[PDB]
């Protein structure tokens, strides 16, 4: 205004700060206010600009549980990648040290296809050095939820596992992942069927097994959990219509991840252990057995043909050519 | 004088609109005279003079809405402030409520504070025409002024309409029921006031074994019917949401068909849009127990061996649809077609949630085997597809047209497996 400024950037941050520091919803008020701010400061713009940038980043960290903010951090990280390589590494480490504990405590709002998809690309955009020691990645994955009597908590718990699982099988190697699972005393009985039944009520309370045995046991239990509550859950009573389709989407990507592990050949030790575990009884009911898994999968034929075929592909990857399951899906005449 | 007044009103009515300068101070007074005259002219013996006064009163509003609304809202509020004739009060009330959403937030708290006594006083007007206009005005006023209200100001308005639930006039009762629910809906603490209103409504009738006025029961049940759809997501709890269900079930056995009709209408509303907290209780085996005449034992709502919806379906069929004999339609002189059609709607909605309730026997414990040698099932209600009136025939078609959808969905399209156990469990 003739050498006079009408409104300054710091005043705009303060106005956004007041909105986000009140009882208004962050999805409809705080996030839409931040979006033009971080797109202006970062995408298109030495001493004062940096301080505003760090203040905005600090505000984003307080709303990091929302996937809309996660996209904003992707934009910030992408811009930071080009300008200053060193700043990209430090920012990625700061984000990784925050979201990963939140994934363990189910504090991130990733209970949807869109939110989980956004979080997947954030992990790729992050600096590889922020996730190279997979000790923290594994520690936030091999966890248990507060309770499994709530559909949202189960989906949130599984959603966080899927995001970390994808990082392990893409940005790391089988040799690295299994070795750290050996050093960190992770047990296959973390989510065993005894624990599953306890958690489904709502209560929040051996031989030297190879790490590939516990990794395959952990993934197989989630398959049983998703299969159990996809068919034993009233649609209008227990879950919702959005919670039902996300259950199948969560199962679809989990079976997809299992197929890649077995098919690629980059996870030989995991596949060998998983093939052996599919052929073993559930240690006296402590773990889901293959017969129990097939019973829950046979029921989905009339409702979810897409997921049954994914389960059929997995059964071939572990050489389960028994006609007890194949003569029924194929409807072989007798 | 009749023809003069119509021409006199029109001449002023066109003078205001056809004036070029609308900002002159003399015009502001002139606007306050025409609006006052039209509202006074809205109360006339002749319909012609009343109709033209009404007709161009909103035409001067529409022309002046863009620029002179704050004065128009103020002028219309003065007529509401004074409790005058019903004709002049309704004319200024439905007009003001229409333009309430154009009031800027600055002049919202001052308007609401001044409007609190006006809405309370209007609730005491015995005229059915006034209560009809006030019924539609409250949701329009509260949708704009509600979020500017204090915690105890909502209570004052709520208690004003609650006292109108025992009135003899159905129009007064309906106005009170709709306004009270709408007041809670358009408030800052929407969920807190839903519990507060729900607790107050229950307290008016929670001693079911005591004596209550028929008018009071009709008013409270109507209020609960309006409140139920808004409870579908301090918050309303399972304990009080169950008490409403028990209150609804008990009043279906009332001797007055008006109370039965009101209870049945709320019962189907509880099933069309069931709150999630109540829905799990109704479909659980433990259910409530965890936390024309009925001749025999049908069970209890608090049974610990079957879902509460099983007993509800049994209660509806034994009371309004089925006798103890097979293929014996209940006579129309005992319970009318309206109750029969309403009962079948409730059964179909209940079946949509718990299809197993449709296949149960009518009576939990078989009655005397001499008078009724063969046991009758709830499925005999499908014989109403041949009823004499079209509403009961249509409700029966909807009833097990919904049963087809519910059985296939619940069974996950394994009908032989699902129907195999229901045939063994109930014998149907």
């Amino acid at each position: 205004y003739h050498s006079k400024q009408i409104i300054g950037i710091p005043k705009i941050i303060q106005l956004c700060d007041g909105i986000m520091a009140s009882g208004r919803k962050a999805v409809t008020h705080a996030i839409p206010a931040l979006q033009p701010i971080v797109h202006d400061l970062f995408v298109l713009r030495g001493k004062e600009l940096e301080t505003q940038k760090e203040v905005v980043v600090s505000m984003l960290l307080r709303l990091i549980q929302y996937h809309q903010v996660l996209e904003m951090f992707i934009l910030v990280l992408q811009q930071c990648h080009k300008e200053n390589e060193d700043k990209w590494k430090r920012l990625s480490r700061q984000i990784a040290d925050i979201i990963l504990p939140m994934l363990a405590k189910q504090q991130m709002h990733i209970d949807s296809h869109e939110a989980l998809g956004v979080l997947n690309t954030l992990f790729e955009i992050l600096a590889p050095s922020s996730l190279r020691p997979v000790d923290m990645l594994l520690r936030s994955m091999f966890v248990t939820p507060n309770t499994m009597a709530s559909v949202s908590t189960v989906q949130l718990w599984i959603s966080g596992i899927l995001a970390i699982l994808r990082v392990l099988i893409s940005q790391s190697t089988e040799d690295i992942v299994l070795s750290r699972i050996q050093e960190l005393s992770f047990s296959p009985y973390l989510i065993s069927c005894t624990v599953i039944n306890r958690l489904r009520d709502g209560d929040s309370t051996q031989i030297k097994n190879l790490p590939e045995e516990t990794f395959s046991r952990f993934l197989l239990q989630l398959v049983g959990i998703l299969l159990e509550d996809i068919v034993t859950k009233q649609l209008k009573v227990e879950m919702s219509e959005q919670q039902h389709t996300f259950y199948c989407q969560e199962l679809g990507t989990l079976l997809m991840c299992l197929i890649h592990i077995f098919k690629s050949g980059m996870f030989r030790r995991i596949t060998a252990a998983a093939t052996r575990l599919f052929r073993s009884d559930g240690c006296g009911g402590s773990f889901y057995t293959l017969d129990s898994l097939n019973l829950r999968a046979r029921s989905m034929i009339t409702t979810h043909p897409a997921l049954v075929l994914l389960w059929c592909q997995i059964l071939l990857l572990v050489n389960h050519t028994d006609y007890r399951w194949w003569a029924e899906v194929q409807q072989t005449p007798k | 004088t009749k023809k003069d007044r119509v021409n006199h009103c029109l001449t002023i009515c066109e003078n205001i609109v056809a004036q070029s300068v609308r900002n002159s101070p003399e015009f502001q007074k002139l606007l306050g005279i025409a609006m006052e005259l039209f509202l006074l002219c809205s109360d006339d013996a002749e319909s012609d003079v009343r109709m033209v006064a009404d007709e161009c009163l909103n035409k001067v509003i529409k022309a002046l809405m863009d620029s002179n609304l704050p004065r128009l809202q103020l002028e219309l509020y003065k007529e509401i402030k004074k409790n005058g004739a019903p004709r002049s009060l309704r004319a200024a009330l439905w007009r003001f409520a229409e333009l309430a959403h154009l009031v800027r937030p600055q002049k919202c708290r001052p308007y609401l504070v001044n409007l609190l006594p006006c809405l309370t006083r209007t609730s005491k007007r015995p005229e059915e025409s006034v209560q009809e206009t006030l019924a539609a005005a409250v949701p329009k006023i509260m949708a704009s002024f509600g979020n500017f209200a204090n915690d105890n100001e909502i209570k004052v308005l709520l208690k004003a309409f609650i006292a109108n639930l025992k009135s003899s006039s159905p129009t007064i009762r309906r106005t009170a029921a709709g306004s009270a629910v709408s007041i809670c809906q358009h408030s800052r603490r929407t969920q807190y006031f839903y519990s507060w209103l729900l607790n107050v409504l229950l307290g008016l009738l929670v001693p079911v074994e005591d004596e209550h006025s028929t008018l009071l029961i009709l008013g409270v049940l109507l209020t609960l019917r309006y409140l139920v759809p808004l409870l579908q997501q301090v918050s309303p709890s399972a304990e009080q949401l169950v008490q409403v269900y028990e209150l609804t079930l008990h009043h279906t056995q009332h001797q007055d068909h008006n109370v039965v009709t009101g209870a049945l209408e709320l019962l189907q509303q509880l099933f069309r849009t069931p709150p999630p907290e109540l829905l799990q209780t109704l479909t659980a085996v433990g259910g409530i127990g965890q936390l024309c005449r009925i001749k025999g034992d049908i069970g209890q709502s608090t049974d610990d061996d079957s879902a509460p919806l099983v007993h509800c379906v049994r209660l509806l069929s034994a009371s309004f649809l089925l006798t103890g004999g097979k293929n014996v339609l209940v006579p129309d002189r005992d319970v009318r077609v309206s109750v029969k059609a309403l009962a079948l709607s409730c059964v179909g909605a209940a079946v949509a949630l718990h299809p197993e309730s449709f296949f149960s026997k009518l009576y939990k414990v078989p009655l005397d085997t001499t008078e009724y040698p063969e046991e009758q099932y709830v499925s005999d209600i499908l014989n109403y597809i041949d009823h004499g009136d079209p509403q009961v025939r249509g409700a029966t078609a909807i009833l097990c047209g919904t049963l087809i959808c519910s059985i296939l969905s619940r069974s996950r399209f394994h009908v032989g497996d699902w129907m195999g156990t229901i045939r063994t469990l109930t014998g149907n």
